[PDB]
């Protein structure tokens, strides 16, 4: 999971 | 927005759509390319090809279970492009590049046409 | 093999599948969550959820146009997860995390359940 | 395009  | 994103999600969805295709699960159209037949999902075809997007948004053609491609289309070229649609992987070879490029032009798959043009230009 | 790969292909396919969903194009099922209804593509649902994969591979349920979820399922939680399926983006917030986690457990979406557990543990 |  990432900060897009 | 303040969303988080799962990096591998799109790739995992495509892998599962390909698994469904291989098992012939919820496939809703057969693409006929001369003597050959290819089962697929209309939504995947539309999502990858300008030609299929046009065909399946047509009020009559959207309901067809069989689509016959132009007789000039090469079945192997179509097969390579259908695999690319479901995998992101293009089996581009010296022996198939002309057929793949012609099929991608017909199917309106601009990125494939682009790499075929570039690979051809490098060999001349 | 000796394939080349188009990095953005899977993301572009998913973007187009979401565009078709927004325009209600070739959607083949309606998911009913108490008073709310959500139109979708069975193949996308199966590709994202262990529960939908089970439902639509069932020889009778594969043919249903309407699927009613358990009354305990929160419509907003379902909406957030349906958006995630079609975009890879999860709108996870303090006010919806419990509903999102419960819905992801029911839908069998392990990666969503994992990030919800991690975000909850960080707040305790 | 890349070599996967
Ligand atoms: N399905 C869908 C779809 C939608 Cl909804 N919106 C916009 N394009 C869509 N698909 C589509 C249209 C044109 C082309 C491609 C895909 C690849 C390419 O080279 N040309
Ligand atoms: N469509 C399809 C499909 C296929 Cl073909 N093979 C394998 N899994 C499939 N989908 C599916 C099954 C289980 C789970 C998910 C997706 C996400 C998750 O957390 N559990
Ligand atoms: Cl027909
Ligand atoms: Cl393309
Ligand atoms: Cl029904
Ligand atoms: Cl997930």
């Amino acid at each position: 999971w990432v900060i897009p | 927005d303040s969303c988080i994103q799962f990096t591998r999600h799109a790739s995992d969805v495509l892998l599962n759509l390909n698994r469904l295709r291989s098992r012939d699960i919820l496939t809703d159209v057969v693409i006929v390319v001369s003597r050959e037949q290819f089962r697929a999902h209309k939504t995947v075809l539309m999502a990858c090809s300008g030609l299929f997007y046009s065909i399946f948004t047509d009020q009559l053609k959207c309901n067809l279970s069989v689509i016959n491609l132009d007789p000039e289309i090469n079945p192997e070229g179509f097969c390579i492009l259908l695999d690319f649609m479901y995998t992101s992987r293009l089996n581009l070879r010296e022996g198939n590049i002309m057929a793949v490029m012609a099929t991608a032009m017909y199917l309106q798959m601009e990125h494939v046409v682009d790499t075929c043009r570039k690979f051809i230009k490098a060999s001349e």
